[PDB]
RNA sequence: UGUAACGGGGCUAAACCAUGCACCGAAGCUGCGGCAGCGACGCGCGUUGUUGGGUAGGGGAGCGUUCUGUAAGCCUGCGAAGGUGUGCUGUGAGGCAUGCUGGAGGUAUCAGAAGUGCGAAUGCUGACAUAAGUAACGAUAAAGCGGGUGAAAAGCCC
RNA sequence: CCCGGCGAGGGGAGUGAAAAAGAACCUGAAACCGUGUACGUACAAGCAGUGGGAGCACGCUUAGGCGUGUGACUGCGUACC
């Protein structure tokens, strides 16, 4: 089995935009 | 003349379809629906 | 009537895992992985059977081509002679007789020239 | 960083290879005592080279 | 009844010296290739090296036709970037005259390990002398 | 199933399988896709293949020499010991009886006999006159099951 | 003639306590002793522990010698695992093993 | 001494004495069996070459047993496709035994 | 990035053109044995012709599982189910026998009914791997020694 | 009763039809982890099999082939959904 997921934590890095 | 000894006609009792029971029954996976589109949806399908 | 499936899938499981004997590392001991290698063994089985019957030729003709050059003519040659001679021993018996007895091969590529010459 | 794939209960033992402990050579034998003792240390009951160096 | 395989534990291998003064490096190299593997003898398998020790003296007498002499390139390179070598036929001929006849038969030979096992058998010498006296090596026209 | 409609997780981000409800059928302690209801198995046979039916059997019981015909079959008082000891003189033990006035002797006599049955000819099913080894008729149960068939 | 001590739900790994093991396999056991009192190891003081208690069960239940004894067969099985809980960074817990061992010993003069 | 007959669309070298796997013969277990189209015959030096069946050549054999050979497993498997075949297969074969050879 | 524009070796033919005869070469064709579909033809059984790559998909026929009747029967402590080996057996799903384990259930046949078959769904729950004996042991205010207690003391007591 | 810290744990003894029913207890599958034995493996390149196949070990019911385990070497061969 797995755990219930965790609510959004702090993220080190912003994920990188391509545009 | 047996409860035991009871046949019904040849051909009278036909067995039903099951679907997506394996590969080699013929109605594996898709189950005769087919590949994607409204009617192979769950309730999916036109009205008359 | 609820159906529980631990017996039948047990036996299942078991009859791929038996096949997978002799296989490295998961390939015989895990299932979904020990599957795969006994389809994949059946599929080359199925192929080698033909590739068997190719592979044993192809060793007859070498030997025959060896012992028919030591006798100083081609297999090429020495199978038209044969077939001029009207000779039908076969590839598989020419490769035995040319290891097992080499007087009997001298005596079939004499008759060779023979029908030729 | 991270494994692709996992890496075999095999390549677990040969990385294991080295592992191993070492045994002690042998035990030396104190000359007064006959206590067994590692080599250059002091036995036990506080023997050295034949000589009682502490008290207990 | 099964077909016949050799066994390499009574299996015949015999002794050879050839020449190979004049001889054209390539047609050379496919007898030798042919008597190395074992393609000459009836007992031949595919999976057994049942081939002949061959002596090969005065390799650095080998023949090529053309322009060969010259213009034959031998490439290999260090596994360093950049260490792409070569030298020419005469090149190796006048430094290491021995590996013109053994690069010319490996390339010639089953590769993988039988192969290289086919290969060991092959005494090549740049001289009109051996070693191998011992063998008593017969002498092979080719 | 007892619990909540609440998502039990967020649609995306999370890096686990999308879930509606802990209920889904593919969650233990979840619904059963196909729950069963309370189901009428029961079925409609036509009355003239009814009829035809017991034709067919009683006709077979005939043949097979499995229908025995009396005049009269009764015990004296209801005793269990007395139809007992009438059934191995008549050289049976597996037996159905139908009888034109259901006699509540004989009825009370066969009841702890597991093996014989006691009924009137307007009781009688397809099942019962295939099941027991022999059928024991009176003659009256024979002038009532004719009128009934026809 | 077989006498077999154990250690069960010995607290140590079955990988540090096999380090130890592999020391004294096939040895006499007076060799076995002097091995695990000067080996640095947690396990060497479990396995000297089952190895005495082997020694001991071998000259009380059994009737046999401590001169002859040899330690025959040694191996450590994976015992249960006891679960805990550690509390990483960003509220992210991570479920700890306390790995358990069974540290088996037979000694025999065959 | 040896002989080389063709039997069951194959050929086989044989001797007096030993047993011989063929191609199912419609004979009965027991009861001999005569192989008239023999190929060749090898008396050690002496070698009798037929062109292509010996003038007076013969095997007579004894049908030793019928039975049916290992069992083998036909797989068919087209990956990606949703098909999957699987078939056994057990060859007939009759065991004679080769009592004579005559030229 | 490295020969890198014959697959390679090598080739002055082992190249090219013409001519000829050999041979190799496929799951094609033939031979031998076996199975199945369909149509002829005689009486379910023979002979004969022909067919049998297959996704979506249509048609046909089966295997096994749990439950109901048959069954107050039949098998079973002289060992049931389940587990685990082994041998045999069928075209397949499968079947049968039996050693060991197990210690009380099982169930023929012919019917009847389905929660009736799992490798995938970033499926669900439990268990257990991997990385790995790796990272880390939470403020860089800091310890040292003697004695004590104890099975054991860097950490406890003095 | 014995080893151990007046431990944990275990070995005897005894109970029981059974303690490999010892309470972490009916049965006790699989993944996973070990110990022992046989064979292979330190000049060798890739879906790990398959066709061919030597050698070695073991067991037999011709003293002989056959059965089992292993699989040097070699042809072919890029998982599944
Ligand atoms: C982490 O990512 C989130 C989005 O998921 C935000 O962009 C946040 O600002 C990020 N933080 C950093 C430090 O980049
Ligand atoms: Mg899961
Ligand atoms: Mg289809
Ligand atoms: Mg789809
Ligand atoms: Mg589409
Ligand atoms: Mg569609
Ligand atoms: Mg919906
Ligand atoms: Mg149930
Ligand atoms: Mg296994
Ligand atoms: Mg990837
Ligand atoms: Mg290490
Ligand atoms: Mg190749
Ligand atoms: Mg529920
Ligand atoms: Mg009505
Ligand atoms: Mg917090
Ligand atoms: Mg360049
Ligand atoms: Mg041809
Ligand atoms: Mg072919
Ligand atoms: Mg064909
Ligand atoms: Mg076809
Ligand atoms: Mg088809
Ligand atoms: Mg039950
Ligand atoms: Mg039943
Ligand atoms: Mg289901
Ligand atoms: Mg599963
Ligand atoms: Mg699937
Ligand atoms: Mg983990
Ligand atoms: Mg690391
Ligand atoms: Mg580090
Ligand atoms: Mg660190
Ligand atoms: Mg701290
Ligand atoms: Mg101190
Ligand atoms: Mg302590
Ligand atoms: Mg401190
Ligand atoms: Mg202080
Ligand atoms: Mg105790
Ligand atoms: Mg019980
Ligand atoms: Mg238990
Ligand atoms: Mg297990
Ligand atoms: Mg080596
Ligand atoms: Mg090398
Ligand atoms: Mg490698
Ligand atoms: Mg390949």
């Amino acid at each position: 089995g797995k755990p219930r997921p965790y609510s959004p934590r702090p993220t080190s890095h912003p994920r990188p935009i391509r545009v | 003349m047996r409860l035991n000894t009871l046949s019904p006609a040849e051909g009278s009792k036909k067995a039903g379809k099951r679907l997506g029971r394996g590969i080699g029954s013929g109605l594996g996976k898709t189950g005769g629906r087919g590949h994607k589109g409204q009617k192979s949806r769950s309730g999916g399908g036109v009205r008359r | 009537a609820r159906v529980k499936r631990g017996v039948i899938a047990r036996a299942r499981h078991k009859k791929i895992l038996k096949q997978a004997k002799g296989y490295y590392g998961a390939r015989s001991r895990v299932y979904r992985v020990a599957f795969q290698a006994v389809i994949k063994a059946g599929q080359y089985a199925y192929r080698d059977r033909r590739q068997r019957k190719r592979q044993f030729r192809q060793l007859w003709i070498a030997r025959i081509n060896a012992a028919a050059r030591q006798n100083g003519i081609s297999y090429s040659k020495f199978i038209n002679g044969l077939k001029k001679a009207s000779v039908e021993i076969d590839r598989k018996i020419l490769a035995d007789i040319a290891v097992f007895d080499k007087v009997a091969f001298t005596a079939l590529v004499e008759k060779a020239k023979a029908a030729l010459a | 960083a991270v494994q692709q794939n996992k890496p075999t209960r095999s390549k677990r033992g040969m990385r294991r290879s080295h592992d191993a402990l070492t045994a002690v050579t042998s035990l030396s034998v104190d000359k007064t005592s006959g206590e067994k003792h590692l080599r250059h240390h002091i036995t036990a009951d506080g023997y050295y080279r034949g000589r009682k160096v502490i008290a207990k | 009844m099964k077909t016949f395989t050799a066994k390499p534990e009574t299996v015949k291998r015999d002794w050879y010296v050839v020449d190979a003064t004049g001889k054209t490096l390539g047609r050379l190299a496919t007898e030798l290739a042919r008597r190395l593997r074992g393609k000459h003898k009836a007992e031949y398998t595919p999976h057994v090296d049942t081939g002949d020790y061959i002596i090969v003296l005065n390799a650095d007498k080998v023949a090529v036709t053309g322009n060969k002499r010259t213009d034959k390139v031998y490439y290999h390179h260090t596994g360093h970037i950049g260490g792409i070598k070569q030298a020419t036929f005469e090149e190796m001929i006048a430094r290491r005259p021995e590996r013109v006849i053994e690069i010319a038969v490996k390339g010639m030979l089953p590769k993988g390990p039988l192969g290289r096992a086919m290969f060991r058998k092959l005494k090549v010498y740049a001289g009109n002398e051996h070693n191998h006296a011992a063998q008593q090596p017969q002498v092979l026209d080719i | 199933v007892t619990g909540s409609g609440k998502k039990p997780w967020r649609q995306k981000g999370t890096g686990r399988a999308r879930s509606g409800s802990i209920k889904s059928p593919i969650w233990r302690s979840g619904g059963v896709t196909f729950a069963a209801r309370p189901q009428d198995h029961s079925q409609k046979v036509n009355k003239k293949m009814y009829r035809g039916a017991l034709k067919s059997i009683l006709s077979e019981l005939v043949r097979q020499d499995r229908l025995i015909v009396v005049e009269k079959f009764s015990v004296e008082a209801p005793k269990t010991k007395l139809l007992a000891q009438k059934l191995k003189d008549m050289a049976l033990e597996d037996v159905l009886i139908i009888t034109g006035e259901l006699d509540e002797n004989l009825f009370l006599a066969a009841r702890n006999l597991h093996k014989v049955d006691v009924r009137d000819a307007t009781g009688i099913d397809p099942v019962s006159l295939i099941a027991f080894d022999k059928v024991v008729m009176t003659a009256d149960a024979v002038k009532q099951v004719e009128e009934m068939l026809a | 003639m077989e006498t077999i001590a154990k250690h069960r739900h010995a607290r140590s790994s079955a990988q540090k306590v096999r380090l130890v093991a592999d020391l004294i396999r096939g040895k006499k056991v007076s060799q076995a002793l002097d091995i695990l009192t000067y080996t640095n190891k947690k396990a060497a003081v479990l396995v000297k522990k089952v190895l005495e208690s082997a020694i001991a069960n071998a000259e009380h239940n059994d009737g046999a010698d401590i001169d002859d004894l040899k330690v025959t067969k040694i191996f450590v099985d994976e015992g249960p695992s006891m679960k805990r809980i550690m509390p990483r960074a960003k509220g992210r817990a991570d479920r700890i093993l306390k790995r358990t061992s069974h540290i088996t010993v037979v000694v025999s003069d065959r | 001494m040896y002989a080389v007959f063709q039997s069951g669309g194959k050929q086989h070298r044989v001797s007096e004495g030993q047993t011989v796997r063929l191609e199912k013969l419609d004979i009965a277990t027991g009861e001999t069996v005569e192989f008239a189209e023999v190929l060749m015959i090898a008396n050690g030096e002496e070698v009798k070459i037929g062109v292509p069946f010996v003038d007076g050549g013969v095997i007579k054999a004894e049908v030793v047993a019928h039975g049916r050979g290992e069992k083998v497993k036909i797989v068919k498997f087209r990956r990606r496709k949703h098909y999957r075949k699987q078939q056994g297969h057990r060859q007939w074969f009759t065991d004679v035994k080769i009592t004579g050879i005559s030229a």
